[PDB]
């Protein structure tokens, strides 16, 4: 996240933070996710697609701190990691969406708790009015030149970008999809960057808080004319239920 | 590579 501000995970709690291990012991952070039930994980593909093998990974419910444990987190394995048969990608990622199912050591999904809970799904194709204010959270860079990823969870505030004013070719002309949303601040000064993919973006819609999207794609960060790109979760949901049922 | 979309990638 550039800009914005630390949080904890009690500012969203249905935030998972995924991570992998290497080939000898080693565990790397991957990407963000979001807790839609108590033992599915959703996410972006291009997180996983290089190496699609879910033994692989570890997923932490109520973690705020990237290295160190939160206490009263919850540690998971992936019994099954499902990505989207249509993922395509060059940059503009398509159907950039994946599924994680979780399940302890001990056999056990989420327990919802003040740093544990899950996000509502949007209704089809229902999301919110372009300029409207939604939330994006993630480990990701602070900026760009960055080499480390921040220890403390972030977040910040982007705006709603139309369909019309993204595809124009001095933003991203034709890759962007109506699949896919993009947000962005006014100033260009606050964005989502590498190491936020896969993560949530929140906008309140009916006075409920809503997945609209998945931190997905963009060129840069806080780049002017270069907007945060987001899998647009509301066209998404006949997969999201046959995948998860 | 150091930015959204090639995470967790072999390339990079």
């Amino acid at each position: 996240i550039i800009g914005g501000e630390f949080t904890t995970i009690e500012n969203q709690p249905w935030f998972a933070a995924i991570y992998r291990r290497h080939r000898g012991g080693s565990v790397t952070y991957v990407c963000g996710g979001s807790l839609i039930s108590p033992c599915w994980v959703i996410s972006a593909t291009h997180c996983f697609i290089d190496y699609p093998k879910k033994e692989d990974y570890i997923v932490y419910l109520g973690r705020s701190r990237l290295n160190s444990n939160t206490q009263g987190e919850m540690k998971f394995e992936v019994e099954n990691l499902i990505l989207h048969k249509d993922y395509s990608a060059d940059l503009a990622h398509h159907n950039d969406i994946a599924l994680l199912k979780i399940r302890s050591k001990e056999g056990r999904c989420a327990q919802p708790s003040r740093t544990i809970q899950t996000i509502a799904l949007p209704s089809m194709y229902n999301d919110p009015q372009f300029g409207t204010s939604c939330e994006i959270t993630g480990f990701g860079k602070e900026q760009s030149t960055d080499y480390l990823y921040p220890e403390q969870l972030k977040m910040t505030v982007v705006k709603l970008i139309s369909h019309r004013e993204c595809q124009q070719p001095h933003y991203y002309g034709s890759e962007v999809t109506t699949k896919m949303l993009c947000a962005a601040d006014p100033q260009w000064k606050t964005d989502s960057c590498q190491g936020d993919s896969g993560g949530p973006l929140v906008c309140s819609l009916q006075g409920r808080m809503t997945l609209t999207g998945i931190v997905s794609w963009g060129r840069g960060c806080a780049l002017k004319d270069k907007p945060g790109v987001y899998t647009r979760v509301s066209h998404f949901l006949p997969w999201i239920r046959s995948h998860t049922k | 590579c150091s930015a959204r979309g090639l995470e967790n990638h072999r390339m990079c």
